[PDB]
């Protein structure tokens, strides 16, 4: 009952556009949920497979675009982004009310 | 609840997507294929904003869902959408729309107010899209205080559009898109 999240590490510079993915490894799962930890854990969107991702106060959807086409897989994909988006990043899905969580991304923005 | 609903649906992404192809054009609705090989089943019930392209040409899609994506057998992916259909003529350099925001009237300042490259917009594009600026930046929907308004779209040649924030855009009612570069001023007031 585990969830990934590829890449763990990423380098960049300005403008580039970043995809991070996030898996149900061995389990069905329905939302999956995106949130950004401040050195606390800032949840960003909620999202369910067929519809489009609920933003939380403060997160621009097309700063930060969520795709969720199957049950096993999103994407969230930080579009031209900067260095104040440097930071970790993690995933979260529910099983068919709790959350599993994937390992995070380290972001980091130049 | 209805705040809850205006929140929800202003709040959650849109489908944006570039020169994708009209398969059928009814009285109603149009049918496109995405460049992603997605099919979009696109509603337009109003009879001032009848989109008119034909078998083959090219449009962009600026649009929300009414219900949830689907998969056939093949597999393929079919979206429900609703309006936001327009031409592909772009500006020779993005820009951002005039916006001015006034909260209980004072003036506050916009975060991730993007800027565009299209020619033309729907207006139900230009309202989802000053409605989020509000949901997301500014607090519309998200507490009593905060749960009603207008915007108002004045364009160089005098004329204007309007929507209240209290309720649903007015589909039903919708008029053509717009060329963006010729609004003059958007002010949106939450009150």
């Amino acid at each position: 009952a585990v969830v990934s999240q590829h890449p763990s590490r990423v380098i960049v510079k300005s403008g580039t556009s970043v995809k991070i993915e996030c898996r149900s490894l061995d389990f069905q799962a329905t939302t999956m949920f995106w949130y950004r930890q401040f050195p606390s854990l800032m949840l960003m969107a909620t999202s369910n497979e067929g519809s489009k991702a609920t933003y939380e106060q403060g997160v621009e959807k097309d700063k930060f675009l969520i795709n969720h086409a199957s049950l096993t897989l999103s994407t969230l994909t930080v579009t031209s982004a900067h260095p104040e988006d440097s930071g970790f990043y993690i995933c979260s899905a529910l099983a068919g009310d709790t959350q599993y969580f994937g390992p995070g991304t380290r972001l980091t923005v130049l | 609840d209805n705040i809850k609903d205006l929140l929800d649906w202003y709040s959650s992404g849109s489908d944006t997507f570039t020169n994708s192809e009209v398969l059928d054009n009814s009285l109603g609705s149009m049918r496109i294929k995405n460049t992603d090989g997605s099919i979009s089943l696109i509603i337009f019930p109003s009879p001032y904003y009848s989109p008119a392209f034909t078998k083959g040409e090219k449009v962009d899609l600026n649009t929300k869902r009414t219900k949830k994506s689907q998969h056939t057998s093949e597999g393929t992916y079919i979206h429900f959408q609703i309006s936001g259909v327009t031409n592909t003529e772009k500006l020779p350099t993005p820009i951002e729309l005039p916006l001015k925001v006034k909260v209980h009237g004072k003036d506050s300042p916009l975060k991730y107010w993007p800027k565009f490259d299209k020619k033309q917009l729907a207006i139900s594009t230009l309202d989802f899209e000053i409605r989020h600026q509000l949901t997301q930046i500014h607090g519309l929907y998200r507490s009593s205080d905060k749960t009603g308004g207008y915007w108002k779209i004045t364009m160089n040649d005098g004329s204007t559009y309007q929507s209240d924030l209290s309720k649903k855009f007015e589909y039903n009612t919708e008029k053509p898109p717009i060329n963006i570069d010729e609004i003059k001023t958007i002010e949106a007031e939450i009150n």
